[PDB]
């Protein structure tokens, strides 16, 4: 739908064409230390064993069944998280940890939503939001 | 207790942690907006 | 179409009544066309008023004052009007509500369609509408309601 400033997050997102030519279609999720769940591609597969680098390019043998498949960038930094589609770990994990830095704490996860604590006192709290949160469509 | 500041290791935990992924399976149709049924059907009438 | 000697007293009794000046000058404000409209028997929305007005101004007052010469021709417009309402179509609206075929509409449920979608009532003109009485938990009817308001 249509944004409003900062109580939502930039739900005006794009929806830029770079993004598209890498739906095809071999890229997975690997383990990493620094920020968890990165990308790898599937390079050549030795049947049960994988060959599979990552955004590092490190070549290593992977064993199939760690091999989360990629969940498209169309669900990032919106409001709800509903969309994702491919639900298995990393493809949450990267989405609301990026959530929180970009200031939005609170977030759809359906009705039990996710707040990640910010611990300051934020200006959202004004009666500017609460004149207009009046049994609002 | 450092404000904005964020680490992986205990997030990476934290999320795998608080049900998060199988709760977003299930809530992800799941309905966040609610009221009756009765005004949405009073409210509504005459559009059509 | 042109105004008979019965509806030009009617216009220009209001229109009189309208000018409020202690010298008098004989001009209504643009806000004004509202109710003058309204108090002459046709039923506007506020989308009818603004329609009819000189200025590209919505609402305020204090913008554009207009005379008899500038009203009639308002008048003269208004009258088009074909679509103002019966009592069934308000029946047929009101029976939605209905979930066992009672016709009965709970307090709460009845003043917030009120307050939320159109041109709207505030909170004051709910408590007007509803001051009772001895009725709890707390219901109205929908054949009795509708009446009333076309009664006067």
């Amino acid at each position: 739908g249509a944004a409003a400033p900062y109580l939502r997050k930039s739900e005006k997102e794009r929806l830029e064409a770079q993004t598209r030519p890498f739906d095809l279609k071999k890229d997975v999720f690997v383990p990493d230390d620094k920020q968890e769940f990165v990308k790898a591609k599937i390079v050549s597969r030795e049947g049960g064993k994988v060959t599979a680098e990552t955004e590092y390019g490190k070549t290593v043998t992977v064993k199939e069944d760690q091999v989360m498949q990629q969940n498209p960038p169309k669900f990032d930094k919106i409001e709800d998280m509903a969309m994702l589609t491919f639900l298995h770990e990393p493809a949450v994990l990267y989405n609301l940890k990026d959530r929180y830095g970009s200031w939005m704490i609170y977030t759809y996860s359906g009705l039990f939503c996710v707040t990640v604590n910010p611990y300051k006192w934020l200006p959202v709290y004004t009666p500017e939001v609460v004149a207009a949160y009046r049994g609002k469509k | 207790k450092s404000p904005g500041v964020m680490d992986n290791p205990l997030v990476m935990h934290q999320l795998r942690c608080n049900g998060v992924l199988e709760g977003i399976r299930i809530c992800r149709k799941g309905f966040p907006n609610r009221i009756l049924y009765g005004d949405f059907r009073q409210r509504y009438r005459i559009l059509n | 179409i042109e105004f008979t000697p019965e509806q030009i007293e009617e216009f220009k009794e209001a229109f009189m009544l309208f000018d409020r000046t202690p010298k008098c000058e004989m001009k209504i404000t643009y806000g004004q066309c509202g109710d003058v409209l309204r108090a002459l028997g046709q039923n506007p929305t506020q989308a009818e008023v603004l329609r009819v007005l000189g200025k590209p101004r919505q609402e305020e007052l204090n913008t554009k004052m207009m005379d008899f010469e500038t009203f009639l021709p308002m008048l003269q417009h208004i009258s088009k009007n074909k679509d103002t309402g019966t009592y069934e179509d308000f029946v047929e609206g009101l029976r939605v509500f209905d979930k066992e075929g009672n016709g009965t509409v709970m307090g709460a449920e009845l003043r917030h369609v009120l307050a939320t979608l159109g041109e709207r009532l505030t909170e004051d003109e709910v408590e007007k509408l509803m001051a009772g009485q001895e009725d709890s938990n707390g219901c109205i009817n929908y054949e009795a309601f509708v009446k009333h308001i076309m009664s006067s």
